[PDB]
DNA sequence: TTAAGTGGAGCTGGATGCTCTGT
DNA sequence: TCCAGCTCCACTTAA
RNA sequence: ACAGAG
């Protein structure tokens, strides 16, 4: 069902604390000033989402200013009052300015990593089933949170895979992802010869690319080295180390 | 010739709107702390405004 | 900080949102009925459009040529001082001034009826200024503080200024080419 | 929350159960089909259950080697680890006299925290993980084949039938994450047994450098 | 500053986008002509 | 909000002084008491409500007595109100019938 | 109070398809 | 015209 | 150094 997806939806997808916030206004007052921020509890409620003010309470006082979490209070179950404090470096108590329009892009609920995502729904008349596209750069966060199968999910990005889910993981995403690549424009390698690529870039432990950095850490010739990229570097150094070199 | 006007106009200082802890140091900065011989202000505060 | 945070399903009230917000920030302090805490109501610091100046308070459409000239008249009869910009060069000849076909301004005619205002039905508003019949439009709506004053060199280094009023409302003149053109065209 | 926390110390406890069973420690069988609504006895939700000294383990003996060879497995409740920590925990392996010693982690360590493991000891050898990675088990991965850590009798037989050394297999490194799962060091060497597209399979070899 | 923001725009997000620049021009102490040439001349290479 | 002092022009800040918070210039003596509430509202851009009530979502705004959908005649079809901008926004109203045989979406 | 290990930002140096055919 | 290394500098922990 | 050709 799509209420389901919906909320796991919601809970990856990056969403701001100025997109649920009916208003975000200063209040002066004679003896004290501070910013007031009122969440739109509606759109809370519509979006099925697991925030209220003691949750943008806990989400404010990461990576701003170095504003306390005393200085916020949750008086209500909508506002929540920000007083701000001199930052004392290059900085002036007019910083309210500074708060005004960067207030509003702290995050409330979801990874900060993932641009959007979209529901994605099958068209096969044997069933109806709901995957989950996430344009995003955090495999980790995607595998971890509640409602997710982790055991089924995958990615483009090789570096991701090797990061998370190891050396052998990352040679059959490039296996998949090259046969992929190549099947969609009209094309067909038999897959021993991609499945020889994927073995030569993941043979030392790490993922190593046909760059002149992953070849200076494969290949140990210097004329090999040499013959193809920074060709007068390589001779150097092999002056200096008084490298001998093997003619196989 | 080359019209070049130049006014004065004289802000009054029992008005609420004039700090005179900040009119203080500045005259004090502006002026001689006791020359007075030629000084841009008469008393001991900023008075003017100069256009 | 504790983090396991804790959410219930019932539904926020309207109004409990609305009066605790009200109680957070309706309390004031100005009992103080002093001279310092007093303020200057002529001296309110300038929000920064200047038709919209007023941010704190006790508590538009553009308008055209015919509509200016029939409030000053109709309305109220109390004088306004206009400043309108005419055409370089007006359609008369410097009379025994040593000359070349130069530039006629009003530094070269006299004193006396120069001309007739023609307003017209559906808002045009012509300047006859003899044969000719020139054009009058608006100018861009200045809202700051212009004063029309004057400067009195009565003698070699002191005299006397004065002030004379207000300048609010711009004209802008301009020949009509398209009927200086049809008589003869090219 | 108290439903998705309860949720994360329910996850991490069996994954970690279903980590000692494949290292080689005694995990009995009630201990993996732990369900939630049974999860809910030992302990109840947040306010009542204690997370830093009441779900700990130190039942895990290996049961091939002998009863004394012991690992602990403790969850930190401060997000970020400091070195305080790390001596108190030091002290109780010390008093306890076991060896080896898992932490989980809720947020990271502090830089220091980190290389402090590395030099406590080469006797005291002690695991870092965090819990983002601890709430799915990376071996049910369907991108991920079944890994058997080899005796030393079959890496002798392996060298044999190809004639190699050692250093002439693939590499595996240290900080592989399906490495830290069976927790292998330098010197071992791992079976992949690689999935087929037909019903056979394919048996590769890595060396952990 | 009132006449630089009257050139720059009047409008609230105008206002709002340049406000961090004049509030970097007042942390230097620029306010007359004769200190923004001083300024300008400690930063000019020499021919 | 930027204010400027009317004398120079320059930008005013907000300071504390023995009685009350003023703003005030940085270049000359001007102070303005704040005495009474003054505010600025922002009300920035709420996100879409197109794809999140899609798909039977929890509404609650039918009651007893409301009207019928105008095509079916029948009350099998819910209706709502909301604010798709900022709250300063007139709400706008949209209602949807669902019914055996019948599909349809309407404004 | 400060020693130190590690983040983030700017600078730097490298690379960019194969041949013939003529002026 | 695009992309990895190298070096300088604030930013916390810990004594 | 420029133009061609595949
Ligand atoms: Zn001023
Ligand atoms: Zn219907």
């Amino acid at each position: 069902d799509a209420d389901y997806a919906r909320l796991v939806k919601g809970r990856i997808e990056k969403t701001l604390l100025g997109e649920i916030s009916e208003y975000i206004e200063e209040v002066f007052l004679p003896d004290d000033c501070f910013i007031l921020v009122k969440l739109s509890l509606e759109r809370i409620r519509l979006l099925r989402l697991e925030v209220n003010a003691e949750t943008v309470r806990y989400s404010i006082c990461t990576s701003k200013l170095r504003v306390k979490p005393g200085d916020v209070a949750v008086h209500g179950e909508a506002v929540v009052c920000v007083t701000p404090r001199e930052n004392s470096k290059s900085s002036m108590y007019y910083v309210l300015q500074f708060l005004k329009e960067d207030l509003p892009k702290v995050v409330v609920q979801g990874i900060p990593e993932v641009s959007r995502a979209v529901i994605h729904i099958d068209e096969q008349s044997g069933k109806e089933k709901y995957k989950l596209l996430v344009e995003g750069d955090n495999l980790r966060a995607v595998m971890a949170t509640h409602g997710v199968k982790g055991t089924r999910t995958t990615s483009n990005n090789t570096y991701e895979v090797e990061k998370t889910l190891g050396i052998e993981a990352a040679r059959t995403t490039i296996i998949n992802e090259i046969q992929y690549t190549m099947v969609n424009h009209g094309m067909s390698i038999d897959r021993r010869h991609v499945m020889l690529l994927s073995d030569l870039m993941t043979y030392k432990g790490e993922v190593l690319g046909i760059t002149r950095f992953g070849l200076a850490k494969m290949k140990e010739s210097v004329l090999m080295l040499a013959s193809f990229e920074k060709t007068a570097d390589h001779l150097f150094d092999a002056a200096y180390f008084g490298q001998k070199d093997s003619v196989c | 010739k080359q019209q070049k006007v130049e006014l004065e106009m004289a802000i009054d200082t029992l008005n609420p709107n004039y700090c005179r802890s900040k009119g203080e140091q500045i005259a004090l900065n502006v002026d001689g702390a006791c020359a007075d011989e030629t000084s841009t202000y008469s008393s001991k505060l900023m008075d003017k405004q100069t256009f | 900080r504790p983090e396991v945070i804790q959410s219930h399903s019932i539904f926020e009230q309207g109004p409990a949102e609305m009066m605790k917000k009200k109680g957070n920030w309706d309390k004031t302090v100005d009992v103080s009925d002093m001279g310092p805490s007093h303020i200057i109501n002529i001296k309110k610091e300038k929000r920064e459009t200047d038709e919209e100046t007023k941010q704190i308070l006790r508590m538009l459409p553009k308008d055209v040529s015919v509509a200016e000239l029939l409030r000053e008249l109709s309305l109220t009869k109390e004088e306004e001082l206009l400043f309108l910009q005419l055409p370089d060069t007006l359609p008369g000849q410097p009379p025994t001034q040593d000359i070349a076909e130069n530039a006629c301004t009003l530094a070269d005619l006299t004193e006396g009826q120069v001309g007739k205002l023609l307003i017209r039905k559906s808002g045009r508003v012509q300047l006859l200024l003899g044969k000719v019949t020139l054009d009058v439009t608006m100018g861009t709506a200045c809202s700051f503080l212009q004063e029309l004053v004057s400067v009195g060199l009565g003698d070699s280094r002191t005299g006397e200024m004065t002030v004379l009023g207000h300048v609010k409302h711009k004209l802008v003149c301009s020949p009509d080419f398209e009927s200086l053109l049809d008589h003869k065209h090219r | 929350d108290d439903e998705e926390e309860t949720y994360r110390l329910w996850k991490i406890r069996k994954t970690i159960m279903q980590l000692c069973h494949d290292r080689g420690y005694l995990v009995t069988q009630d201990e993996l089909d732990q369900t939630l609504e049974e999860f809910k006895a030992q302990s109840g939700d947040k306010p009542s259950e204690g997370r830093p000294r009441r779900t700990d383990l130190t039942v895990l003996v290996a049961h091939n080697d002998d009863p004394t060879d012991q690992m602990f497995v403790f969850f930190p409740e401060e997000p970020k680890v400091g070195i305080k920590t790390i001596k108190v925990y030091c002290q109780r392996m010390q008093e306890e006299n076991i060896t080896r010693a898992l932490i989980v982690v809720q947020q990271g360590m502090t830089p220091s925290a980190k290389q402090s493991l590395v030099d406590m000891a080469p006797k005291y050898i002690l695991e870092q993980f965090l819990q983002q990675e601890l709430l799915i088990n990376i071996t049910e991965h369907e991108l991920v084949p079944e890994h058997v850590v080899m005796t030393k009798e079959e890496v002798t037989e392996l060298l044999a039938r190809y004639k190699l050394r050692e250093n002439q297999l693939p590499r595996i490194q240290a900080g592989d994450p399906v490495a830290r799962y069976f927790g292998i060091k330098r010197g071992q060497v791992v079976k992949i047994i690689r999935p087929s597209e037909t019903a056979g399979r394919y048996i590769t070899y890595r060396l952990v450098q | 500053d009132q006449e630089i923001v009257q050139m720059i725009g009047t409008e609230e997000h105008v206002m709002a986008a340049f406000g961090p620049s004049l509030e970097e021009c007042q942390k230097a102490q620029i306010f007359t002509q004769m200190q923004a040439l001083k300024y300008i001349g400690n930063k000019v290479r020499r021919q | 909000m930027l204010l400027f002092c009317p004398g120079c022009g320059n930008g005013l800040i907000v300071e504390e002084g023995q009685r009350c918070h003023r703003f005030s210039c940085n270049t000359c003596p001007y102070v303005h008491n704040i005495t009474r509430k003054v505010t600025n509202r922002k009300y920035p851009k709420l996100k879409e409500v197109d794809d999140v009530l899609g798909g039977a979502a929890a509404w609650e705004n039918v009651d007893s007595t409301a009207e019928s959908c105008p095509k079916c005649e029948h009350p099998r079809a819910y209706f709502m109100q909301l604010q798709t901008r900022s709250a300063d926004e007139p709400m706008t109203t949209f209602y949807k019938c669902c019914n055996a045989q019948c599909g349809h979406r309407w404004r």
